[PDB]
RNA sequence: CAUUGGUGAGCAGCGAAGGAUUUGGUGGAUUACUAGCUAAUAGCAAUCUAUUUCAAAGAAUUCAAACUUGGGGGAAUGCCUUGUUGA
């Protein structure tokens, strides 16, 4: 028998990002 | 390990390696089991009746007594199953002989909430009252009455030692009791949503159940007003008790947690299935094995059954 | 999925740890020497004194494996179990065991790899664990029983399910079944970060880099149908023998030889990549033995091509390259061979080059043409450059001694490419 | 051009077109934003489903998308939309005529980019505020800065400095102040596409010829660099799993993937999307997650995932090739003839030029799905003639559908274009029926219809002949011959007593069905294009060459009702559910709407984009139609 | 006559999902969940078909048209279902039905 | 963040040989063993018997 | 050092405590505000924490005849077969056909 | 002579760079689409902790509670119920 390739249920994983939304700082 | 789907999923798995005892697919609700005296045998709380069933799936007996089973807990140096459900009364079902030992009114309505005392054998049970009530076989009255918290009692634990119990009304409040002395220690107040459930470690590690959240709390059974578990310290104040380790899950809501009794792990049963989170400070790690081996081969197991 | 399915994957997490004295009993009765009865009887300390007075002799036939009773085969490392310990130290626990697979490879006929071994399967439980590493470096011997052995013991990965019907069987796995392995696409994905780890430590020993080409011709072979199966194959083998000529081994070059030679006349590759092969294989061009093989590949690469610009001017960079590692009087002692294989198309993309670049040795030009019987085109094709190079080249007589030779044989073939360019009373008129 | 009667619902069938879909993250969830033309679209990443569409069209085409957690900020021609939840809370004007080509996101900040090289800053007016709304300031690029704007990209960690990418280099402008702080080297090629990288100070670029160039911006200089044959890049993305991957989407279809820890390609996807619509117009790899989600120019949009290494101690080598997960489909060429399935408006069948039928669903927007052709193989056992490179079948001029017998035979019987045959469709199975129906007269097949019992298939041929075919077997029954030009409409009546035709002479022949005898034969003066029954009533309506509409009741066998007023050919028509109206659209960009009884029109509706086909529902409330440009099926609702 | 999930013999094609490989999800009984005492009693006799109570199936019930007559007057016809007496009827008259029309 | 936790090792508690006896760790912590008089009560009431 | 130096980067005070998520960013309870260049250095490390630094952007970068010649062709082209030609030669086994 | 029985050789016929049977795995449906999380008039989504506490509100059968028991017969000892002795 070949190897058996059989796709896996995927579920999604939580993960984070960078916010770019802190990346702004108020004027001095 | 033991679970019951609350539709109809009981899978007595062996849980460290990968083999799987028995699944029975009941479809009638089920709402709790327990072991009794093995990994052999246990005893599930279906829709009306407690039934008894064997490693493989087998059934044993369909106890005609013991009508309605919320809580369902065994007690281990009595061989001696005890139910408390709807229904008011408390039943003790001696499971050697098979012969109902004694069967209790608790005069109370029906059980909210029901853990054994390891120390001591007597349990407590809780009502709609908030009086956690001790009982015990021989005397038919409650030994003694605690009015832990207003409104009903959500869950309750108790530690190893025997010294020190934990309530949770629901009256978003939390108690940790003295049971050698009747006293309270300290009362959680205002924690934001009920805890729904409670379990002891064995090295004295406090567990809590929001639902949604699990959390933990070290030396919080201790007497002193700085053992007193709080969410938060201002200041970073040392006498205040911030949390141990908290956790929250996504979108669960939590049914029971309990401790792996050797290792350190709480199993934590979820809507969608079962995690175990991690926790150092949990189990013990020297057990004693005369009397529990973790590692316990099938002719080790048969002769202390018998013994 | 279902609750079976899950609840038993945690079984392969925990497949070595030992929980019952019965899970141990089926795990430690497995190994390479003893059988399952003696096996399970006998401590660790027993096996490390076999194996620790083995590795010392196998210290003695090469000294690599002295590193290795320091660390692994050491008297402090028998306490050790893989599960207790963290994350980032079993990449190190795999990462000697992997290098040390590479190095007992080699001496795997002699009993006293098949000792020391046995304590890394043993006590580090490679059997289970990294069996990859362990079955890719010992994938050639397949006839040995030493190899009966290795499958008697392993749990396959999913990647090698072509051996899966000759686990614990009587008869050694056949030589076809070999290639079944080997025609799967990702199995030779593998088998490239195998070599190209292996080649990086330079030992790849001689029957080993044997079966990986004759697998690897095998795997053109059987695939000589299929265009698209083909088509996604060489990003694997050609990787190789890329990886494969940058060796300082010139036993590694002459493998890279087998398998260009066989895929070229498989499938008719590119100009750009054959004129890409051609450099790879001059530059690194060291030994005697290497030089022969690496021969015979330009003289059969350049005929597995044919289309528009087939017999083209090399560049530059590639002829003088040609001309530092191939001597001119040496590609003449390679036409008189009585083999004499078919070096006919690329001669006259050879002829042109030196027609274009060089010029000052056209005494070899008129020499490699009586060697070598040529094609009716390509004569004509190198005329025509002769022709041009007869009114640029300032002139000389050795170049009217060439036409000479096509006065003597294809006159009307000299005629009509000079009727098709400038006129015929104009060349003789020239000299 | 305000209707009485009708009010437009949405379109149906329609997922992307071509602008850069852009994806927002809510909490561990991720929604992907797409566009159609002057309103935009919501799908969950998770499965699908359809979440939110706008509550009002735009003016103009929606040019540039992006999505900041709840707010998904659109930009149509010289205005921002900030809209929640399909709702337009603040409308944002920009202060020129240039339309404005691209758009940005970061901090307090909003950053739009007109087409004439203008880039328009807008701050929040307060911290707490969430969407950014007073303008800030504007920024220019001369044409000696930089070139023309390719994309505005904010990277990560960088104190209000706005990587914009031109086609000759890259910028950086400190909003603050309003400053450019630094300006790259000139680029030898045009560039195309930009995308950030994971890593910090990186941002990636693709230029017209084949090439992927990282950019540093803390150096200054070109890290790697990735050569592409004969491909213009259109879309880049990097995998933010833990494992290094770039995604190259090419405009020929292609798209390609990279390992730039092991410096090769490792799979690479052909035509995931037509190259003619646009090729593979934006994909991305979801936040630490092995998901890519593609979404190109020719109506679809699809996910792609990566399985697990089957190697246990390899890994990052083994690389298993990419794999399709779910999607959406919609018509990448506009539609055809389409027809309703069933009495609930549950199912639109819908046959368009793309030579491909798709049972869309006006009630769940995600249980639309593409009829198979996947040919029966045969009862006689001689195999199928038919080319082996499977193509689609031709495209679809003539449908008809009587949904009585459903899930036991064939009910939809289809014309293709130019094919002297007319093939079958099971309803309930989603396939092409086993029985294809020929004509008998070498004619080619303009007009089909079904019996109300679902036993019997008309096929009008284009040379009079009416072959009645039976729907069990396929076998031939009848064969009538009245005409002599094309007959251009056949129906049966709900009695299954009489049937009608009608044909390009003019002849409309009056049938009987249970004897074979001719009843009656009537004839108009115009020829006749087609005919649309009422099977409740006995009243059918005719489209005429002399652009009015003739209505013919079927027992008394005599012109009720004439209806002038149209200008130009009336492309389809169809009677209300009880009768009461007819709704015909024409050439002469009109869609009008006939009243029976006082015989003249009550409602006219001026549509610039011309109406192929209008079709009511068999329940009293929705009426769909089908334009020349656009992919989708307008939906109307029906005040009345 | 009717689309209910709750009643039986409506859907000709059952949701797959409820299909787990241990049974249909909607043949588990939720009735000890219920709150009440009054709910979780089931004292549904064994194979009680059509019988006196409607506690006494342990079943949904099942659609059935049982006898069917015309109205006298007006086009209007009822059938006696499992959900109550339906009546259908033309009272509307919103419909073009002519008759003879120049 | 130091974290340390419970690890059995599984090669002192489960013996390497298969002839060798299991090894028995005991803790005489009266916490782990609860009932002291009601016990050594049965088995006396067990030894009299 | 870098290319190219922000000014006006260096004036700005940044207060970290309003926030929800910015309060991870702070080394010490004592420090509330921090100029702009200490922020950004900060704002780069929890970067770093969200997506660590692979293998390729550091290490590694592009800035007789070689040996890599056949790997750089290699990655050059997509398709290795040679339908470009036009060749006039007939390839065996594979007959392109069209029945008309 | 008939097969409405099994195997197996052939032909007509259908026949676009192949055809047929069987099966593993995943996806989209299988009712009608208004986004995830929490302590929820708001915040997160890189995180709720060195604001998570105080205050307020909050205690009925003066201690209702097996609507849940397969049927006969019993119940010493238990338990329940009532009566009583004694403090």
């Amino acid at each position: 028998p070949k190897v058996v390739r059989e796709a896996k249920k995927v579920e999604m994983t939580e993960a984070r990002a960078y916010n770019a939304d802190a990346d702004t700082a108020k004027a001095a | 390990l033991l679970i019951t789907g609350r539709k109809g999923h009981v899978a007595s798995m062996d849980w460290r390696k990968g083999q799987l005892r028995a699944e029975l697919f009941l479809n009638e609700t089920c709402h709790s089991a327990t072991y009794l005296q093995n990994e052999q045998y246990f005893a599930v709380a279906q829709k009306k009746y407690t039934f008894i069933y064997d490693h493989e799936g087998t059934e044993l007996h369909r106890l005609k007594q013991h009508i309605e089973a919320r809580h369902l807990d065994f007690l281990p140096y009595h061989y001696l199953l005890v139910t408390a459900g709807e229904t008011g009364w408390l039943k003790y079902h001696d499971v050697s002989t098979g012969q109902l030992v004694s069967e209790l009114r608790t005069k109370a309505g029906p059980t909210m909430a029901m853990a054994q005392n390891p120390w001591n054998a007597v349990m407590h049970l809780g009502h709609s009252n908030g009086t956690v009530s001790l009982w015990s076989p021989s005397m038919p009255e409650p030994l003694v009455k605690l009015l832990s918290a207003r409104g009903p009692v959500n869950s309750i634990a108790i530690d190893r030692s025997g010294y020190y119990m934990a309530t949770t009304g629901a009256d978003r409040s939390m108690k940790i009791w003295d049971i050698r002395n009747f006293k309270q220690l300290h009362s959680v107040e205002s924690l934001p949503t009920p805890g729904t459930n409670v379990s002891i470690s064995d090295t004295g590690l406090l567990a809590l159940s929001r639902g949604p959240h699990v959390t933990l709390w070290k030396d919080a059974l201790k007497l002193s007003g700085d053992s007193k578990p709080c969410f938060g310290s201002m200041g970073g104040n040392p006498h205040r008790n911030t949390p141990y380790m908290s956790h929250l899950f996504a979108g669960n809501k939590v049914e029971n947690l309990g401790f792996v009794p050797f290792e350190d792990l709480l199993g934590v049963g979820h809507q969608t299935g079962i995690t175990n989170l991690i926790v150092p400070g949990a189990g013990e790690a020297n057990y004693d094995a005369l009397e529990l081996n973790p590692f316990e081969t099938k002719k080790q197991r048969q002769e202390q059954e018998v013994r | 999925s279902s609750l079976s399915d899950q609840l038993a994957q945690v079984a392969s997490n925990n497949a070595t740890v030992a929980l019952d004295r019965k899970r141990r009993q089926k795990l430690h009765s497995a190994s390479l020497i003893y059988n399952s009865k003696t096996a399970a009887t006998q401590d660790y300390d027993f096996i490390f004194e076999n194996a620790s007075k083995a590795l010392e002799e196998l210290s003695q036939i090469e000294p690599k494996f002295a590193i290795f009773s320091r660390t692994l085969f050491s008297e402090s490392s028998i306490s050790l179990d893989r599960n207790v310990q963290t994350k980032e130290e079993i990449k190190d626990l795999d990462n000697a065991i992997n290098a040390y697979l590479l190095l007992a490879s080699s001496k795997w006929y002699l009993a006293p790899t098949l000792h020391a071994t046995e304590w890394l399967v043993r006590r580090f439980q490679i059997h289970v664990k990294n069996t990859e590493m362990l079955l890719l470096s010992t994938l050639n011997y397949y006839q040995t029983p030493v190899f009966k052995r290795i499958l008697s013991i392993i749990k396959l990965p999913p990647l090698f399910n072509c051996l899966s019907n000759f686990v614990r069987s009587e008869k050694p796995p056949t030589a076809l079944t070999m290639i079944k392995l080997f025609n799967d696409m990702d199995f030779l994905k593998l088998y490239t970060s195998y070599l190209d780890q292996c080649i990086k430590h330079n030992a790849t020993y001689t029957n080993q880099l044997l079966f990986t080409t004759c697998c690897f011709i095998n795997v053109v072979a059987f695939n000589s149908n299929n265009d698209e199966k083909l088509n996604q194959l060489v990003p694997i083998l050609l990787e190789i023998s890329a990886k494969l000529l940058a060796s300082k081994s010139k036993d590694c070059q002459i493998a890279a030889h087998t398998i260009l030679v066989v895929f070229a006349t498989a499938l008719p590759l590119k100009k750009t990549i054959i004129l890409a092969a051609m450099e790879t294989i001059l530059s690194n061009l060291d030994a005697k033995e290497a030089k022969h093989s690496a021969l015979l590949t330009i003289c059969k690469l350049f005929q597995t091509l044919k289309g528009q610009g087939n017999v083209d001017q090399l560049p530059s960079k590639i002829f003088k390259l040609f001309d530092s590692k191939f001597d001119t009087v040496s590609i003449l002692t390679f036409l008189d061979k009585e083999d004499k294989p078919v070096c006919d198309k690329f001669i006259t993309s050879y002829t042109r080059s030196i027609a274009r670049y060089d010029r000052s040795k056209l005494n070899i030009i008129l020499s490699l043409l009586k060697k070598i019987r040529l094609e009716r085109y390509e004569v004509r094709l190198i005329i025509t450059d002769l022709i041009y190079l007869s009114e640029i080249l300032e002139d000389k007589s050795q170049l009217v001694e060439l036409f000479e030779y096509f006065i003597s044989i294809n006159e009307d073939l000299v005629l009509k490419c000079l009727k098709s360019l400038g006129l015929t009373g104009x060349x003789x008129x020239x000299x | 051009k305000n209707s009485k009667i009708f009010s437009p619902f949405r379109i149906i069938g329609n997922v992307s077109n071509g602008v850069p879909f852009a994806t927002g993250t809510l909490g561990s969830t991720f929604y992907i934003v797409t566009c159609v033309g002057k309103t935009f679209q919501i799908y969950d990443a998770n499965t699908l489903h359809l979440l939110f569409v706008s509550e009002k069209e735009t003016p103009s085409s929606i040019v540039a998308l992006s999505a900041h957690f709840h707010y998904v900020y659109a930009a149509y021609e010289n205005k921002v939309g900030i809209y929640k939840r399909g709702i337009e809370e603040h409308l944002l004007e920009l202060e020129t005529d240039a339309n404005v080509e691209h758009l940005c996101i970061f901090g307090d900040y909003l950053c739009a980019s007109t087409d004439d090289n203008s880039i328009f800053i807008y701050k929040k007016s307060d911290p707490q505020d969430k969407y950014p709304s007073e303008f800030y300031t504007k920024l220019t690029v001369t044409e000696i800065q930089g070139g023309e704007i390719v994309s505005l990209q904010h990277l990560a960690t960088y104190l209000n400095k706005l990587t914009v990418v031109t086609k000759s280099n890259v910028l950086l402008f400190n909003v603050r102040t309003g400053k450019l702080v630094f300006t790259s080297n000139e680029f030898p090629d045009q560039i195309t596409t930009a995308e950030p990288a994971p890593v910090l100070d990186i941002i990636a670029l693709g230029t017209v010829t084949g090439e992927v160039i990282m950019f540093n911006m803390r150096k200054g200089k070109r890290i790697r660099t990735i050569k592409i044959p004969q491909s213009r890049i259109s879309s880049l993305s990097f995998r933010t799993d833990g494992s290094s991957h770039l995604s190259v989407g090419t405009s020929s279809g292609d798209l390609i993937f990279y390992d730039l820890d092991r410096r090769s390609r490792i799979h690479v996807l052909k035509n995931i999307h037509r190259e003619s619509y646009g090729g593979v117009t934006q994909a991305t790899f979801l936040n630490g997650q092995p998901i890519i989600v593609t979404s190109g120019g020719d109506n679809s949009l699809k996910e792609y995932v990566f399985d697990p290494s089957l190697s246990q101690g390899s890994g990052d080598v083994v690389v298993q090739p990419p794999r399709y997960l779910r999607s959406r489909g919609g018509h990448s060429q506009p539609p055809s003839y389409i027809a309703f399935a069933d009495s609930q408006s549950h199912f639109m069948l819908s046959a368009s030029k793309d030579r491909s039928l798709w049972s869309f669903s006006l009630r769940k927007d995600a249980q639309s799905q593409e009829m198979s052709q996947r040919l029966h193989k045969k009862q006689d056992g001689g195999r199928v003639g038919g080319s082996t490179i499977k193509s689609k079948f031709p495209e679809i001029v003539a449908l008809a559908i009587e949904n009585a017998r459903i899930g036991e035979w064939e009910n939809i019987i289809t014309a293709h274009k130019d094919e002297k045959f007319a093939r079958t469709w099971d309803m309930r199975n989603k396939r092409v029926g086993r029985w294809t129906f020929d004509t008998t007269d070498d004619g080619f097949v303009k007009s089909v219809a079904m019996s109300q019992c679902g036993n019997f298939g008309f096929i009008g041929s284009s040379n009079g002949s009416i072959t009645i075919y039976n729907m069990q077997s396929g076998i031939l029954r009848k064969k009538y011959k009245l005409h002599k030009r094309a007959v251009t409409g056949i129906s049966l009546d709900g009695m299954n007593r009489k049937m009608v035709s009608c044909g390009l002479d003019g002849i409309v022949g009056f049938y009987d069905f249970n004897k074979s005898t001719l009843l009656g034969k009537l004839k108009l003066d115009a020829p006749i294009t087609a005919m649309v029954y009422h099977r409740s009533s006995d009243l059918f309506a005719l489209a005429l060459d002399d652009l009015s509409i003739v209505v013919i009741d079927a027992v008394t066998q005599r012109v009720v009702r004439q209806l002038w007023g149209h200008s130009n050919r009336i492309t389809a028509f169809d009677f209300s559910p009880e009768g009461r109206w007819i709704v015909s659209a024409s050439l002469d960009s009109t869609i009008r709407t006939w009243d029976l009884p006082t015989g003249g029109c009550i409602d006219g509706i001026i549509v610039d984009n011309v109406a192929t086909n209008v079709k009511f529902s068999p329940n009293g409330d929705l009426l769909a139609t089908t334009h020349v440009t656009g992919n989708g099926i307008c939906i109307w609702t029906n005040r009345a | 006559v009717s689309r209910n999930m709750a009643l039986n013999g409506t859907l000709e094609f059952l949701n797959s999902k409820k299909m787990t490989e241990a049974g249909s999800l909607d043949l588990i009984d939720d009735a000890g969940e219920n709150s009440d005492l009054e709910d979780r009693i089931d004292n549904s006799l064994p194979g009680s078909q059509r019988g006196g109570d409607l506690s006494t199936r342990k079943m949904r019930p099942e659609v059935r048209v049982t006898s069917v007559q015309f109205s006298p007057t007006a086009n209007a016809f009822a059938a006696a279902s499992t959900e109550g007496l339906l009546i259908y009827s033309t009272n509307d008259t919103i419909l073009f039905d002519p008759f003879d029309l120049d | 963040m130091k974290i340390k936790t419970i690890k059995r090792s599984a090669d002192d508690y489960v013996p390497v040989k298969s002839t060798q006896e299991s090894q028995m760790p005991r803790n005489l912590n009266p916490e782990l063993h609860p009932f002291e008089r009601a016990r050594e009560y049965t088995k006396a009431l067990n030894a009299t018997k | 050092e870098a290319a190219w130096i922000d000014s006006d980067d260096e004036k700005i005070k940044v207060p970290i405590l309003v926030t929800n998520k910015t309060k991870k960013l702070r080394t010490s309870y004592n420090e509330s505000k921090i100029n702009g260049v200490h922020y950004i250095n900060r704002l780069r490390s929890q970067f770093e924490k969200i997506y660590p630094r692979p293998k390729w952007v550091d290490d590694e970068s592009d800035s007789n005849g070689d040996i890599n010649a056949l790997t750089k062709i290699l990655s050059t082209t997509y398709n290795y077969k040679d339908t470009l030609s036009n060749s006039k030669l007939l390839p065996p086994k594979k007959l392109d056909i069209v029945r008309l």
